[PDB]
């Protein structure tokens, strides 16, 4: 019954994966970088990379590997989506024309199976005989790469080891076999099983098992000359090749977990390792040759090369250049030099590829007075944390403010010409009993600084013994100038205190504009925090002053200004405070029908509460009585990531399954039950986790420009960097654009032959439902990029309702007019 | 006295919110002012007075009046709106049934796809589930629909069976018709799909078996919208209903009317090969097509899986009350 | 957690009906007619015997809390049966019960239903539920008469004569206050005890303890012959007063 429209304003900016192979040009090495739903193909040059093509796929790219079967000239591409859509792809370049071919395709989902903990894993035999998939616990699925398997039919082999960590196809074995690290109650072990296509079962592998580190995380398939496999853990790196066993445990890698590996050398003498703190390590393989000429791995050595962005994936361009792809930071092209520089580093950055990183929070503010709107986002994590400003003056101009610590929240305070930003940095228990920061960051480079002296929780009389080497979060509040983005002040919060919520507002009859922060006392022992502080700050004359503090019995997850009063959510309670003439907070009313009230939005006297497990609740402050009252609750169990109010009747919500949905009132329907029910009129798989929902737009309107059929503007940010926009439509325009989608889907050729209707279908692991109430604006805006023959094929047999003429038809040029106007909303 | 229900007013129960919605009323979370305990109120409206107090409500009142097992939800009392004492012909007030409040329903916890149920957790869960069902079946009270929403479990770990009558889900405005019934189908036994038959205890046990598998996958084993498409999913796993396994399948009305696409062999052990052996043997026995061949509740309690489970060792389930921030 | 549904014979001298001027005989008469009205109405509708009894038990209990002068008995009876149907899973529409009640009642008797019979009944279901305190579960002598008879072994024909004769006495007990005086297990023993005397049967011989002359004690513990003799006496006083005689 409700109609809305969703477009992408900035595509995903986070490197999910990266592999290099001879794809486009059998001669030239090609680098394939993957972002959610987006694949980018490049060609290696001595200077950098030349983009060849960028295609969009329906589905989250989970697996991406380049393989060439015997008889092919160029390596082919295998991709598997998170919804289990598999396909094999081939580049075809008819001169200027570029076309991605779908050689094979199919859906490999099993009717019965447990999703695995370590996620989907995809590996391909070196002999390219089969594709190995680990989709469910205790099962190993095999797609045999036979010429006739155009539908990618597959069978499952029972797998005794239920909890698998990682699995790679071994190199040089006579029969294809898989080396998998698994976790049973006795620890973790490495085991290998031979895979038979003829028997369709496992046979005993070369080495039955070996006891490995408890946190063994990655399996490296060493090339055929060396043989065997390399296991990477937290403290130790081992090499297993039957009777041969090597163990190297440098004390440098113990400091930070290693998450990525890459083969620098085709022979395998050199391997690349990257840890969470960004450091780049080189794995060195030392070769001893037996007298008959055979090669034995004498020793394993790890050397520190330098610092990169936290690397989700690493690939080698064979020019001495490594591409560092990051989901928590800006991706980079680095150069590995044989000679270190004057600081001892062998690494030097070449180029920097902008990553909007995880958008934890964002605010829209017109800094430069342009009466347009600029978006400042909390982006990144750890040393890659930053503040990003985006404007729509075709490209989006992004300015990165380095913070070198994680930014949790942001709110703009015009009265002080500055931003308030919550942040957290990692310190480690040191020998002094205190802690030490791994690197300077914003909360330590502030011009002025303060440390909280609150004694509300002093008499803890609780045991929290410190062990040297353990990490802790120190949460701070950062005052930042809007023009120079200089860190003017930093307030260190109490020990073990987490900052969760931030607002800037006046209260009651108090003319002073305050920064107000909601915190929680986080102790590892607690399943749910039971102490918390609401702190009222005033930034005046370059100084942050504590005006008042209110103790609470939980975590203040969310706060928001509510008609001069302060609305806060403490665990399950939703509370309304008043600001007294004595400059202290006083409770007015409460609401407790919640599990965890994580998110809060308001409009007038209405409040939208986003419960962790019971979706959204519409609450109202009845003024005559001074109490909260429940207007309506969605009784669906959808988990919540972020919520937003669209209008007095429609409410938007984002699931943890990456599905957006809209709930409306029943418009005072006769039955009281119907009134108290929030119907899920809108459903839509978005494909991206939405941390923050905000109102506004970055489009410049000189003066009430309007001229847009779209009504309303809601901007959202995601973990993979996407900045999308949601807006509302009229019934007539919805039906028109929906009818056009159904026509476009028949005309447009999808990569992997993935049905669009399936891709946008609401998909929880349990229930999958058709999408409704939403127009895939990214599909509509593609009408401008299809060839003229397809344009006319789409508009054929068009029909109109509620138009200038109630029944009408439009041509290929008439639709172009609409789409171009729809492209002007972002 | 305490045994005299139907006289206390709802004015003794502060209402916190509406936790659920019912066909003949709403379900409200509340606190008894004097006791301080958290209760759940089930509203029964006889104001239409088409055919009187709902028979569905009467079933929940009759069965749960005498059932106090730990693994079944207990009805504390029944209270009324403010009633004029001048005449009860004038009065049309509703009646509210007081129940012990439960924190979460199994459906909610699994909808997350984040909670993890280990083997020991499932043992603790299933043993309570079966112990309650035995007690009910011994008393000759049968829960005709056992769902995932019907299984209510608190944070501690105790499991309780609820919604014998007056279900807690309501469909309004425009939506999928009988959505609650669609969920009920996922746990309906094959015999009921094939024919109306008579209500057998086996109809309970099949649903509980469906739940058992769902706890090992976090997804319902059989999900379909039409009775024929459900029977086919069951057949792809359990095998098509035939006299070779079901000597009385012919007696059912729609054995020839409703037919699986093909005659399938039983693959239950293969598609569930990732389940422990003690459990898989229980699933295989709980999902037997024939009602007489389908194992009883007591027999489930004497399974290897559940026989030697220690009731004292509650071993709470791991439920995420932190890191809901994420990353 | 469950209320006490049993009074002493002496207590029946203090029902609301008695205290409003109604003499003992009149209330006893009203009880019989109400019970038989329920019995006859439900029998015409084809209702299971448990449903008839359940309605009759609701009826008998009801007039331990209210007076016959302020609640016309046939309306109450119809309401009891209507509720009994939903409890025992043998439901009937209120309009059908009214239809049957009109067929069996004369013009004067049906006057109790007033101008809108269905309304007078549906409205009473509110009170009935509160009066029975919502304890809707009622066991009856029938199930125990069979559970105990199954354990008897001997002449098939002599045992079957004992059962039917006892069964007849159970039906006849539903017209009297015994249902409010002694639990059903005792009633099913009492009727067996009664039929045995009339048929000159020595039931102990059919038990697993053929020389345990107090045969019932293995079915119902702690029952003196004093009770069985009273229960039986009352059941047979009905027959003496009535023109009807012992079935035999
Ligand atoms: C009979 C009964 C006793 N306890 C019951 N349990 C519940 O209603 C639970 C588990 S189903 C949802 N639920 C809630 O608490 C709920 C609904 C809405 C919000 C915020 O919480 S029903």
């Amino acid at each position: 019954m409700s109609y809305n429209y969703v477009v992408t304003a900035q595509k995903p900016t986070a490197v999910n994966g990266c592999v290099t192979g001879h794809f486009t040009s059998a001669e030239d090495l090609n680098l394939l970088i993957a972002k959610n739903t987006r694949l980018e193909i490049y060609v290696v040059t001595a200077e950098g990379l030349r983009p060849v093509k960028e295609v969009g796929m329906y589905g989250k790219i989970a697996v991406m590997e380049l393989f060439r079967p015997k008889g092919e000239s160029k390596d082919l591409l295998f991709i598997l989506t998170a919804k289990y859509n598999a396909c094999i792809l081939e580049y075809k370049q008819s001169g200027e024309s570029i076309d991605i071919i779908t050689r094979a395709h199919g859906n490999v989902q099993d009717r019965i199976g447990r999703p695995s903990e370590t996620g989907i894993i995809g590996i391909i035999d070196p002999e390219c005989r089969m594709i190995g998939l680990r989709l469910y616990d205790g099962l190993f699925k095999v797609i045999p790469l036979d010429r006739d398997n155009k539908e990618l039919k597959a069978f499952n082999i029972r797998l005794e080891e239920l909890h698998v960590i990682d699995v790679k196809f071994l190199y040089g074995c006579q029969a294809p076999t898989i080396c998998f690290v698994y976790q049973d109650p006795q620890g973790r072990h490495v085991k290998t099983y031979e895979v038979s296509l003829r028997e369709k079962e496992f046979n005993k592998g070369p080495w039955k098992q070996e006891n490995v580190e408890a946190e063994a995380s990655m399996v490296i398939a060493v090339p055929e000359p060396f043989g065997g496999a390399i296991i990477i853990g937290q403290e130790s790196i081992t090499y297993h090749n039957g009777d041969k066993y090597l163990a190297i445990a440098p004390p440098i890698i113990k400091q930070s977990t290693i998450v990525c590996h890459n083969r620098v050398d085709p022979n395998g003498s050199r391997y690349l390792l990257g840890d969470m703190e960004g450091r780049l390590f080189m794995l060195l393989l030392e070769k001893e040759e037996q007298m008959d000429g055979t090669v034995t791995l004498k020793d394993l050595r790890v050397e520190l090369l330098g610092e990169t962005s936290i690397a989700e994936c690493l690939t080698y361009l064979d020019n001495g250049v490594v591409f560092v792809g990051s989901r928590l930071g800006d991706s980079q092209l680095v150069k590995l030099n044989v000679d270190s520089n004057e600081q001892g580093s062998y690494v030097v950055a070449m180029e920097t590829f902008t990553n909007l990183g995880p958008i934890v929070d964002m605010c829209v503010v017109d800094l430069e007075r342009q009466g347009q709107g600029q978006l400042v986002t909390c982006s990144g994590a750890f040393k890659e944390g930053s503040l990003r400003i985006i404007r729509n003056g075709q490209k989006l101009h992004i300015r990165t403010v380095p913070l070198y610590e994680s930014p949790r929240k942001i709110c703009y305070q015009e009265v002080s010409q500055c931003f308030g930003v919550l942040s957290s940095r990692i310190e480690v228990q040191d020998t002094s009993g205190g802690t030490t920061a791994l690197r300077p960051s914003a909360s330590t480079q502030a011009l002025s600084s303060s440390v909280s002296s609150s004694k509300l929780f002093s008499s803890s009389t609780a045991p929290h013994e410190t062990s040297f080497g353990e990490e802790v979060e120190v949460h701070n509040l950062l005052i930042i100038d809007q023009h120079t983005f200089e860190v003017l002040h930093a307030h260190q919060f109490l020990q073990n205190e987490y900052a969760l919520s931030l607002v800037s507002c006046k209260l009651g009859k108090d003319p002073n504009t305050y920064f107000i922060v909601g915190t929680a006392m986080v102790y590892p022992e607690e399943a749910e925090p039971k102490q918390g502080r609401i702190v009222v700050f005033q930034y005046s004359d370059g100084k942050l002053q504590t005006v008042a503090e209110k103790e609470v019995k939980g975590a203040v997850y969310s706060m928001v200004e509510f008609n001069g009063k302060l609305l806060a959510s403490i665990n399950s309670t939703v509370r309304l405070y008043e600001w007294t003439t004595e400059k202290e907070l006083r409770t007015e009313c409460n609401h407790y029908n919640n599990i965890m009230a994580l998110y809060l939005k308001t409009k007038g006297d209405f409040i939208l509460v986003g419960d962790l497990m019971r979706s959204v609740l519409l609450l109202a402050y009845k003024p005559m009585e001074g109490n909260f009252e429940e207007i309506a609750r969605d009784f669906n169990p959808n988990w919540m990531s972020a919520v937003e109010i669209l209008d007095d009747d429609n409410f938007l919500g984002a699931e943890n399954a990456f599905n957006l949905f809209v709930c409306q009132k029943d418009s005072a329907a006769t039955t009281d039950e119907e009134r108290q029910h929030l119907q899920e009129v809108g459903l839509f798989h978005l494909g991206e986790f939405v941390n923050v929902f905000c109102h506004g737009s970055l489009v410049m309107q000189n003066l009430g420009e309007t001229s847009t059929p779209t009504q309303g503007s809601v901007l959202f940010g995601t973990v993979n960097g996407m900045i999308g926009l949601v807006t509302s439509l009229s019934e007539s325009w919805y039906n028109l654009l929906l009818d056009m989608q159904n026509r476009l889907n028949k005309v447009i050729k999808s990569v992997g032959k993935i049905e669009h209707s399936f891709w946008r279908s609401f998909h929880t692991e349990r229930k999958t439902e058709p999408a409704t109430g939403f127009i895939d604006g990214d599909l509509i805006e593609s009408f401008l990029d299809i060839s003229r023959p397809k344009m006319q094929e789409v508009v054929a047999n068009l029909q109109y309702d509620d138009g200038s003429g109630m029944k009408r038809e439009a041509t290929a040029d008439d639709l172009i007019k609409v789409v171009e106007e729809l492209t002007r909303i972002h | 006295t305490e045994s005299d229900w139907g006289k206390r007013c709802v004015d003794k129960f502060d209402i916190i919110g509406i936790i659920g919605e019912g066909t003949y009323g709403q379900v409200y979370k509340a606190k008894d002012k004097d006791t301080g305990e958290l209760v759940a109120l089930k509203k029964v409206r006889l104001d239409n007075e088409k055919e009187g107090f709902p028979i569905t409500a009467i079933r929940e009142i009759k069965i749960l009046r005498q059932l106090i097992h730990r693994s079944v939800v207990n009805m504390k009392e029944i209270v009324t709106d403010k009633q004029d004492a001048l005449d009860f012909k004038k009065d049309k007030g509703a009646f509210y049934l007081v129940f012990e409040y439960m924190d979460h329903d199994l459906m909610g916890l699994l909808e997350s796809g984040l909670v993890h149920f280990s083997e020991d957790h499932i043992k603790s869960f299933m043993k309570q589930l079966m112990e309650g069902l035995e007690y009910c079946h011994k008393k000759n009270f049968l829960h005709r629909d056992i769902k995932c929403s019907n299984i209510l479990l608190n944070n501690s770990g105790q499991i309780k069976l609820a919604d014998f009558g007056l279900a807690r889900l309501y469909n309004s405005e425009e939506s999928r018709p009988y959505t609650n019934k669609v969920i009920t189908l996922w746990y309906r036994p094959p015999e009921l799909l094939l024919g109306e038959e008579r209500y057998t205890p086996a109809i309970d046990v099949w649903s509980c078996g469906c739940i058992l598998g769902e706890l090992f996958t976090k997804k319902p084993i059989f999900q379909a919208n039409l009775e024929l498409a459900q029977l086919e999913l069951i057949s792809r796993l359990c095998g098509s209903p035939c006299p070779a396994v079901w000597p009385d399948v012919i007696r059912l009305p729609y054995f020839n009317t409703m037919k699986p696409k093909k005659q399938y062999r039983r693959r239950l052990r293969e598609e569930f090969s990732f389940i422990p052996s003690a459990a898989l043997d229980l699933l295989d026995h709980m999902l037997t097509l024939d009602p007489s061949k389908r194992c009883t509740a007591e027999q489930t309690l004497q399974s290897d899986f559940l026989k030697d489970v220690e009731l004292s060792k509650m071993a709470p389930p791991d439920l995420p009350h932190w890191q809901d921030c994420h990353e | 957690t469950k209320p006490c549904w049993y009074w002493d014979k002496k207590d029946l001298a203090h029902t609301p009906s008695q205290l409003e001027g109604l003499d003992p005989a009149t209330e006893a008469r009203y009880r019989r007619e109400g019970a038989r009205f329920i019995f006859d109405v439900g029998t015409r509708l084809g209702l299971h015997y448990d449903t008839l009894a359940t309605g009759i038990i609701y009826f008998h209990r009801f007039y331990m809390f209210h007076s016959f002068k302020q609640f016309p008995r046939y309306v109450t009876g119809a309401c009891c049966l209507f509720l009994a149907g939903k409890v025992e899973e043998t439901p009937k529409k209120c309009k059908d019960i009214i239809k049957t009640a009109r067929s069996l009642l004369n013009d004067v008797q049906f006057g109790q239903f007033g101008d809108d019979p269905k309304e007078e009944v549906m409205v009473l279901e509110r009170i009935l539920l509160q009066t029975i305190k919502f304890d809707l579960q009622v066991e009856h002598p029938y199930q125990f008469l069979l559970k105990y008879a199954k354990q008897l072994k001997g002449d098939k024909n002599k045992i079957q004569k004992l059962v039917q004769m006892a069964w007849t006495f159970v039906n006849d007990s539903l017209c009297t206050t015994l249902s409010l005086q002694w639990e059903p297990e005792i009633i099913a023993v009492a009727v067996m005890y009664l039929a045995g005397r009339l048929c000159k049967f020595e039931i102990q011989e059919w038990t697993s303890k053929p020389m345990y002359r107090r045969w019932w004690e293995q079915f119902v513990q702690d029952v003196p012959v004093d009770v069985l003799e009273d229960i039986c006496h009352q059941i047979l006083d009905l027959y003496s007063q009535g023109k009807q005689q012992m079935p035999h």
